[PDB]
């Protein structure tokens, strides 16, 4: 739902 | 969305994070970049900036999507990264 790409 | 345009970010290897955090918005659709992580890929070319909207990575249309669709494209690409950003205005 939250990424760190 | 009051300006529209591209930045594209150059993975020195095939891992490599663009440093970009993604969050979408209760309030309206799309993805959003909530932060960028400090000395990362996007925060060394500082182009992009928080509250920035992902409208498409490499041509993906991003406009009704979700973090884990941009990761997942990220992911796939090759070396360029070309994110088409939709900045809000004042």
């Amino acid at each position: 739902p939250d990424l760190l790409v | 969305r009051e300006e529209i345009f591209q930045v594209a970010l150059h993975k020195r290897d095939s891992g490599e994070q663009l440093g970009i955090k993604l969050v979408r918005r209760t309030d309206e659709p799309g993805v959003f970049i909530l932060d960028l992580l400090e000395g990362g890929l996007a925060a060394q070319d500082g182009r992009l900036s928080s509250n920035d909207r992902v409208l498409a990575i490499n041509g993906h249309d991003l406009k009704y999507g979700t973090p884990e669709l941009a990761a997942q494209i990220i992911q796939a690409s090759g070396e360029r990264v070309n994110l088409t950003i939709a900045r809000p205005g004042k």
